[PDB]
């Protein structure tokens, strides 16, 4: 009975009927209806590919955007006709700007998403150049929106798998990789940053970006980006331009988090902000520094590692089946025309009376305040030359244990 | 030793030695109409008690002098040793003088003239001479 | 008096229009000078194969189905022993058919390669090769004296790439005769060899500089043409790429949309489909929007913008016909909307004929309109005094 329906040429009339006739959207919804009830015939694919009904559920997609059926149709019908003369030497721009179109505009609608990756999936299982197109067309917002979105909202372990299986797919090239780094670093999405920095992606990618770092401090971006980021590989001189920066637009969480790296020994609890020419000191800016132990390491972000392992299993599927308070505050190159911030009391004065040492040679200081030299109990040596005093302050003499006054 | 852009292109050179496509005589070779790279041109082949010395003096002058009043060397080939010139659309002076002789308006003579004239200039100064004019 | 005051109107020589809905993926030219001046098409309107022979003098179209798959690109060998002359194939399936160009019935195919063939290109280098690109960048280098057998197969099959980087862009040097390297290009990189068959210079040119331009820059290599440098064109880029053959770095980047911004006033999908360029004179870019630009080839400098005549330029070659060469065969797709707004198939594939001397006459022209215009301005003058 198929194959005399199939004979009595119904492909070819149905057709005719929803491409010459684009209005009326309701033979629209009706003739996608028919087509895929048409597809899983035995002898539908040919006499499909034939009579170029691909360019007709196209089109039809184009002049119907806001309609749900018509795109979850589609969608669904794209990847069961889809062959390899539709995507012949690399060719399919006007396929994948439909489908991020219709993945972007209808992100919530959990049936259009699963179609539109399926069809994602059965396209890239055709020709591997075709995730670079989609990284083109800006396939990152859905997909970021999307793996965000479903292990916010409610857990569906099949469709997880399916956009992580897409994702392996699109990210076989490390430029591909670079791409989708830079442009989540434009946003602030460290959810999945830390994803990507666990599959690849070097953060020394400087193409007029210069520093990652950089650039994603002059964007006001989030404090665990940038953690990120100074965990993973970055060059000191990167970080020290990423520290001028935050110094011009004054952050205190970025200035604390960049001075972590920049200056700070815990294996000899010292710090040694030495010759970055910071214009000033506060205290919140180095406050974080001291250890705190009472705040303890909390490990609830384990979604970027489930991601980047689920990640990393489809690629290799892939691959195989075909007290110590710390003591040594130094500021001595710094441009410093007064530390009157230090005086006042902050979370600083809670970690001074155990300081046992304190450089501030080479600076511009004067008249060296007399609060800060009686918080400090166990300052025992204090050096503080080439700046412009003009007076001994006198006292100095009256802190507690003070030896090599310089 | 010559520019790169001076060497026949066999392949390109539709050419036929006859007497109907002879376009005059040389000091030593004879010259016909010929086709190359699609464009008439005039190919100089010499005689058979030649030698390469001819050619060269031949391209001592047009192979490295250029001027609007010299003609112009399009291809010098080596293994038939001919030339491979310009066409001159009105032909000779000759055929002018004998044949024709009701175009050559006063004008026409003072430009003939002063073309040869600012040729032989050229010719002079550049320490070459002609000799047979 | 403007559509007389035009160079496009002077240098198209012929036009043809192809029968009712044809669509002809590549073209190539009976050239022998002497023999007979036609074309050969490889028909794509079919997923079948199909040679279609164009008789100029008459006008007179031929088809013959004759591939199972489309053919993608053709290519013309003369054995200039016993004055032989074939034409080669390259269908989408792998095949490599050999017909004669005389003979009618001396069909025989080659070695099947592994997937679609992509360039034929044939060039002597002395000995004659006939290069065969497959899609998958592999460079199946074949010998041209071993074409009268009927099946065969590749001297040296070079590898370029891998099945996802594709090998489409094979090329020559006609500058100072230097027919020893021949500039080709696999995927997104530009690769060199010679007559030793080693690769001298394999250049990665998917990454971009600038950065900003690198959505178009980051695309398949489609053409390449080399005089002084290097021109690189891809899919849907309207950017051309001007590279260094010696320090393999981009020296220009041309925009086609800033030299179509003065016209289109009057998304720019003005892609560059093909790429022709002309001895010394000018280049010839043909662009997927029916424009053809001709470019300066000095520094920069745009001649003119010729449109109204295509939607499409598809195929930009040059050929000689008749002993009268200096010929540009442009073949477009014209797509009358008359059919529907749905881009119903209502597709004139036109080859047109121009004449490559036409950056001159453009220059010639408006000295000529200057000169008059002067001549007129001076001529009221006397008449006002
Ligand atoms: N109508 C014509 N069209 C073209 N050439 C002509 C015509 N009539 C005569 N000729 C001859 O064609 C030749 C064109 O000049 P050309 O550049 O070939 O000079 P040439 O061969 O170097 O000269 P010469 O014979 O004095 O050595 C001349 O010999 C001229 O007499």
């Amino acid at each position: 009975v198929k194959k005399q329906c199939f004979k009595n040429d119904i492909h070819k009339l149905v057709l005719a009927a929803l491409n010459r006739f684009i209005g009326n959207p309701g033979i629209q919804k009706c003739g996608l209806k028919v087509i895929s009830s048409i597809v899983h015939f035995p002898d539908a694919l040919e006499m499909l590919s034939l009579e170029g009904a691909m360019d007709s559920v196209l089109h039809t997609l184009q002049m119907y955007p806001d309609d749900q059926e018509i795109q979850c149709l589609g969608l669904s019908l794209i990847g069961y006709l889809i062959t390899k003369k539709n995507v012949f030497i690399g060719t399919g721009h006007l396929l994948a700007k439909i489908l991020v179109s219709s993945l972007y505009r209808f992100k919530d609608v959990a049936e259009i998403q699963t179609k539109g990756f399926q069809t994602i999936l059965a396209i890239l299982k055709l020709s591997a150049s075709f995730s670079k197109l989609l990284v083109h067309h800006s396939f990152d917002l859905v997909i970021f929106h999307q793996m965000s979105s479903n292990i916010m909202e409610q857990k569906d372990q099949q469709f997880l798998n399916l956009c992580c299986k897409c994702f392996a797919k699109v990210a076989m090239d490390d430029y591909l990789k670079n791409v989708m780094l830079e442009r989540a670093c434009d946003q602030n999405n460290s959810i999945m940053v830390e994803c990507l920095l666990l599959l690849g992606a070097d953060a020394n990618q400087a193409k007029e970006g210069s520093s990652l770092i950089c650039q994603v401090c002059e964007k006001e971006s989030s404090p665990k980006l940038v953690e990120l980021l100074l965990n993973s590989g970055s060059r000191e001189q990167d970080v020290r331009k990423a520290l001028t920066i935050s110094i011009g637009k004054g952050d205190s969480q970025i200035i604390s988090l960049l001075l972590r790296r920049l200056a700070l020994d815990v294996a000899n609890n010292s710090i040694c902000l030495g010759g970055f020419c910071i214009g000033k000191v506060e205290p919140s800016w180095l406050g974080p520094l001291f250890p705190d132990k009472t705040s303890n390491l909390r490990k609830q972000t384990n979604i970027a590692s489930t991601l980047a392992r689920m990640v990393i299993r489809y690629q290799m599927k892939s691959a195989v089946e075909e007290r110590e308070y710390i003591t040594s505050l130094d500021l001595s190159a710094n441009e410093l025309r007064d530390i009157d911030a230090l005086s006042q009391k902050c979370c600083i004065s809670v970690h001074l009376e155990h300081l046992e040492k304190l450089e501030l040679h080479q600076n511009a200081l004067t008249s060296f305040p007399q609060q800060l030299c009686e918080t400090l109990k166990s300052l025992t040596h204090l050096d503080l030359h080439s700046n412009k005093f003009t007076s001994f302050p006198s006292y100095l003499l009256k802190m507690s244990c003070i030896a090599n006054l310089d | 030793d010559l520019p790169r852009n001076i060497m026949l292109n066999n392949d390109e050179l539709e050419f036929e030695q006859a007497p109907e496509f002879l376009l005059g005589d040389g000091s030593f070779g004879s010259v016909y109409r010929a086709a190359y790279e699609g464009e008439e041109v005039a190919v100089k082949i010499f005689n058979k008690h030649t030698s390469l010395r001819l050619l060269r003096q031949e391209l001592v002058v047009l192979c490295h002098l250029h001027h609007p009043s010299l003609i112009s060397l399009l291809a010098a080939g080596i293994r038939p040793r001919m030339l491979v010139m310009e066409l001159a659309s009105k032909g000779s002076l000759d055929r002018l003088l004998q044949q024709d002789k009701a175009s050559l308006t006063r004008t026409l003579q003072h430009r003939i003239a002063l073309h040869v004239a600012d040729g032989l200039r050229y010719l002079h100064s550049a320490m070459i001479i002609y000799r047979d004019l | 008096f403007d559509i007389l005051n035009s160079a496009e109107l002077v240098c198209l020589t012929r036009r043809i229009l192809l029968p009712k809905n044809v669509i002809v993926e590549c073209m190539v030219a009976t050239h022998h000078n002497s023999r007979n001046a036609s074309i050969w098409l490889g028909c794509g309107h079919t997923d079948r194969g199909q040679l279609s022979f164009l008789d100029l003098n008459t006008e007179g179209y031929t088809s013959e189905e004759v591939a199972d798959s489309r053919i993608l690109c053709l290519a013309l060998v003369h054995l200039p022993v016993e004055k032989e002359s074939w034409i080669v194939s390259g269908t989408q399936s792998g095949t490599l058919l050999v017909i004669n160009t005389e003979d009618g019935k001396k069909r025989h195919t080659l070695e099947k390669m592994t997937d679609s063939v992509t360039c034929l290109y044939c060039n002597s280098f002395q000995k004659n090769f006939l290069l065969v690109g497959t899609a998958d960048g592999k460079l199946a280098i074949f010998e041209d004296k071993t074409v009268k057998l009927k099946g065969a197969a590749p001297l040296k099959i070079l590898n370029i790439g891998n099945v996802s980087t594709p090998l489409m862009c094979l090329s020559e040097s006609t500058n100072s005769t230097e027919r020893n390297v021949m500039w080709g290009g696999c995927g997104t990189k530009i690769f060199s060899f010679s007559n030793d068959f080693t690769i001298q210079k394999l250049i990665e040119t998917r990454t971009s500089q600038l950065f900003s331009y690198a959505a178009f820059s980051d695309s398949n290599i489609i053409t390449v043409v080399v005089d002084t440098a290097l021109y690189i064109a891809k899919q849907n880029s309207p950017v051309v790429e001007v590279w260094d053959k010696k320090t393999e770095k981009l020296c220009g980047l041309i925009d086609c949309v800033h030299f179509l911004r003065e016209v289109t006033v009057k998304s720019y999908s003005g892609r560059v489909k093909t790429l022709c360029l002309q001895k010394n004179t000018a280049l010839w870019i043909g662009t997927g929007g029916g424009h053809i630009l001709l470019l300066d080839l000095s520094t920069r400098r745009l001649i003119r913008v010729i449109y109204n005549f295509c939607n499409s330029v598809r195929v930009m070659m040059t050929a000689q016909l008749g002993s009268l060469k200096n010929v540009m065969l442009v073949l477009g797709y014209n797509r009358k909307n008359t059919e529907g707004t749905q881009k119903q198939k209502e597709i004139q594939s036109c080859l047109t004929v121009w004449d490559i001397n036409l950056p001159h006459e453009v220059q010639n022209l408006e000295k000529h309109i200057e000169v008059r215009k002067e001549l007129a301005e001076k001529m009221r003058r006397t008449s006002v005094e």
